[PDB]
């Protein structure tokens, strides 16, 4: 698996209606993308566009915050557990 | 928790290198794997990374 | 550490001829050199 | 025909001299975000502050230096305190600003002379130092 | 309390000592070429 | 003989052509011909009947001509532009080289001579107004658009004038040789704008980017 | 992969020159034994 990182702080804008609710491995809500989303981190200096490609999980939310290096999205034996 | 952490730290791996090679390339810990001298990113990573 | 002393003319030959240092520079196994410098070189 | 033809911020980004590297006028905010009731609960910001053993920013030889250096006004920063960014930068170029620094040494001993220069490692001589002085003697 | 489920050199020994796609292509061709 | 302007810009020709009575400028992906009238010094140009070949072949066509072309006969001096491909080849036979040492052309330059004057004339000198451009990859001939600097117009010392090229052979301007800038300056600048920016690429990603000064 | 067909796989073995026509060839019919073609097949 590869993880897409926020190239820049700043608010990350995209159409939550192009996207399909899921729930991850981890147990945390994301949305699945099946199409070539256009999402947008406008920053203190420029606006900019990072392409999501089909079959990746989106993790962050529209009118987010992210911060620069931080994991925004995922590009993608049987043991017996005892709690 | 498994999953968090290995990618943390396979990030910081790849960081390393591009680090060194913009802001010390004559840096001793560097130069000794770099070059092809001594040691390689895994030995290195377990020092600084 | 052995180390072993050729007796005969014969074996005195391949010593010189064959096993020295020189005409070994490359290894049998892809064709690449064995002695490349390294570490502190 | 027509071939023939007879004839702050900006210049200190041109020149290398100390600037933000973000032109101050061409800077804005990042509107309004998430305020934790329109997040989801793993995005949403802790309402107490977490102890973290890495609160605190590590200490080094380029922090140190470079405010040093932004005392005498060799360098200009930021802010009071120099980021990660200003640190990494001096990394890459500290070498410079040392020999700067050895210049204006060998510039200064050259003007004052062998006795006021060396004369700031002997406490204990009173006498004029000054070129003059020495003449004079 | 409660029980989940979730989900070189030796191999060259292997090889060397003697794929499933190997192996119906012979038992194929055996039982059809003569 | 023949005069090839306003022709076809690709089309090839029906002929082969006496390539003794042309000037043949050899280039890294074509070869230019241009009408030579005859001198002792062979360097007049008769721009009027031009061709254009892949290399080492005669088979002829009108190459693409992107500006106004001289009409009479032009004395120019000739000097070709492009980079030293110097490679390690492979070493296949006994004794084959470790290296191999070429000149690839993209350009040539075709420098008016001022007033057409002789190289040999005490007065000599170059008219950098006037230069023609061949361009190897585009099979092309041009004028370049040149840019003066230095004062005094039309009528000035020619014999203080420095012709400044850069940018692949795209910018051209004409400077006094005054303010020649020494060749270490020149390659120092384009290392600190490359670096500069690099770097900055670098540490853009540094989330306290934005509130941290360059020095 | 040789195709599991025999008959492609006789095919690939001559695109290959694994195998050709020009190998098929017994002791009879190089050494010119015209006569056992009678006492065979009867």
């Amino acid at each position: 698996a590869e993880h897409v990182r926020a190239p820049y702080n700043g608010k990350i804008k995209f159409n939550e209606d192009l996207v399909h609710p899921t729930r991850t491995r981890h147990g945390h809500p994301a949305f699945l993308c099946y199409i070539d989303l256009s999402v947008i981190i406008e920053s203190e200096d420029i606006i900019h566009s990072v392409t999501i490609p089909p079959k990746s999980f989106l993790l962050v939310q529209n009118d987010q915050y992210v911060e620069s290096e931080q994991v925004i999205a995922e590009i993608r034996e049987r043991v017996r557990k005892y709690i | 928790s498994i999953e968090i952490w290995y990618a943390t730290s396979e990030y910081l791996r790849q960081e390393m290198n591009p680090n060194f090679r913009m802001t010390d390339p004559f840096n001793p810990v560097h130069m000794m794997s770099f070059s092809g001298a001594r040691g390689n990113a895994s030995q290195v990573h377990q020092l600084v990374g | 550490m052995a180390v072993h002393v050729p007796l005969s003319l014969e074996a005195q030959a391949e010593a010189r001829l064959l096993m020295f240092s020189h005409m070994n520079l490359l290894s049998p196994a892809i064709g690449d050199p064995i002695s490349v410098p390294t570490q502190d070189m | 025909n027509g071939f023939v033809v007879y004839n702050g911020f900006e210049l200190d980004k041109k020149l290398g001299r100390p600037h933000p590297f973000i032109d101050p006028t061409k800077k804005k905010q990042i509107e309004t975000t998430l305020t934790s009731d329109e997040s989801w609960w793993n995005w949403r910001k802790p309402e107490k502050e977490q102890w973290s053993r890495w609160q605190r920013r590590r200490p080094d030889v380029e922090t140190v230096f470079l405010k040093a250096m932004a005392e005498t006004g060799q360098v200009k920063l930021y802010g009071k305190e120099p980021t990660l960014t200003e640190t990494s930068l001096y990394r890459a170029r500290r070498h410079l600003f040392k020999e700067e620094r050895l210049q204006a040494e060998r510039e200064r001993l050259a003007k004052e002379g062998p006795m006021a220069f060396y004369s700031e490692w002997v406490k204990a001589w009173k006498r004029d130092t000054s070129r003059e002085a020495v003449q004079k003697h | 309390l409660v029980t989940f489920i979730y989900e070189g050199l030796p191999k060259v020994e292997q090889v060397l000592e003697v794929s499933l796609n190997l192996e119906k292509r012979i038992k194929g061709w055996n039982r059809c070429i003569t | 003989f023949i005069s090839t302007q306003g022709w076809d810009s690709e089309m090839v020709v029906d002929y082969r052509i006496n390539e003794d009575e042309f000037h043949k400028i050899s280039l890294l992906d074509c070869d230019f011909f241009i009408r030579k009238p005859p001198d002792p010094d062979n360097d007049v140009y008769d721009f009027r009947e031009m061709y254009v070949t892949p290399p080492d072949t005669d088979i002829y066509s009108v190459p693409r001509v992107l500006a106004p072309m001289p009409q009479k006969y032009i004395r120019c001096a000739m000097s070709d532009y492009g980079c030293y491909d110097v490679t390690e080849p492979p070493i296949d036979a006994p004794r084959d080289p470790l290296y191999k040492s070429e000149r690839e052309i993209s350009k040539v330059f075709l420098t008016k001579h001022y007033r057409n004057r002789r190289l040999n004339d005490p007065e000599f000198v170059l008219d950098f107004e006037e230069i023609y451009v061949i361009d190897s990859k585009t099979k092309s001939i041009t004028r370049a658009r040149v840019l003066v600097t230095v004062p005094g117009g039309r009528k000035r010392d020619r014999k203080d004038d420095l012709l400044v090229i850069r940018d692949n052979g795209n910018s051209f301007k004409i400077i006094h040789v005054g303010e020649r800038d020494d060749p270490t300056t020149v390659i120092e600048r384009e290392e600190w704008t490359k670096t500069r920016e690099d770097m900055e690429k670098h540490l853009r990603k540094l989330r306290d980017f934005s509130v941290s000064n360059w020095f | 992969w040789f195709p599991e067909e025999p008959f492609e796989a006789f095919k690939e073995m001559r695109e290959r020159k694994v195998f050709d026509v020009s190998d098929m060839y017994t002791i009879a019919d190089v050494w010119g034994w015209t006569w056992e073609k009678d006492f065979k097949n009867k």
